[PDB]
């Protein structure tokens, strides 16, 4: 379950950089978590998998609840893959939300002239 | 759908009964279900326990109010295998120990008695 090294592959200048290569190092990391905290006496602590996300679901549904639709901010990173992405836009969309973006999205300014920001 | 809003222990009964009375019916021979007579003691008052010692029940551990209020965790918390036994060991067994082999109690049960004249 440890990762040992990394090779690039022989494509194209077969090269890979500093992050690319050495970067996986946090895949060993002991710092990880590994079970869900929650805030009991005011402070965090361990819990499983089912009481987190049950909690979860019940804090966001009382953010919508008591203040209305477009209250909650899906901000997530842009490293998930599609299918991640595309299920946090329909966790959204179930949670009444359309304020779902990232904190290192740039300003978009091609969908405005070509018509797709690609 | 049939008594109305009650408790839901009531509605585990006639779901009971009810599947009594679906196998009766299922093989041809519907029969209601038949509440047994028990011989029972009306007459006890707390004089009749005054030589017992008295112990204290178990106490319910209830979640702070001004943390729960906030989440949908449950309230209170199961008891502990020590405590279980130390509670089920204050029962006073009023029931009687012949119950599943008394003889009287099935041939009352099998004859339809008016004791009470
Ligand atoms: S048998 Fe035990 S539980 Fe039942 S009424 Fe008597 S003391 Fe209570």
């Amino acid at each position: 379950n440890l990762i040992f090294d990394v090779s690039p592959v022989q494509s194209n200048e077969g090269m890979l950089c500093a992050f690319g290569r050495f970067g996986i190092k946090y895949v060993n990391d002991k710092d990880r978590i590994l079970a869900p905290l929650i805030k009991v006496n005011g402070e965090l602590s361990k819990t499983t998998f089912d009481q987190a996300l049950i909690e979860t679901a019940k804090k966001l549904q009382a953010i919508r609840a008591s203040y209305g639709k477009d209250s909650i901010a899906i901000i997530a990173s842009q490293r998930l893959t599609n299918e991640e992405a595309l299920l946090l836009t329909k966790l959204a969309q179930k949670l009444d939300t359309t304020v779902i973006g990232s904190f290192d999205l740039r300003e978009s300014v091609l969908d405005r002239i070509f018509g797709l920001n690609a | 759908a049939v008594t109305g809003p009650k408790i839901a222990i009531e509605a585990i009964a006639q779901g009971k009964n009810a599947a009594r009375v679906i196998d009766s019916y299922l093989r041809g021979k519907l029969e209601p279900i038949k509440e047994p007579y028990y011989v029972k003691q009306e007459d006890l008052t707390p004089e009749d326990f005054k030589d017992r010692e008295r112990k204290p029940r178990v106490p319910l551990k209830v979640a702070n109010a001004e943390e729960r209020k906030n989440n949908f965790r449950e309230i209170t918390s199961t008891m502990t295998e020590k405590e279980a036994i130390a509670e089920a060991s204050r029962c006073l067994e009023c029931g009687c120990m012949d119950y599943f082999e008394c003889q009287l109690y099935k041939y009352v049960n099998q004859y339809d008695v008016d004791p009470q004249r």
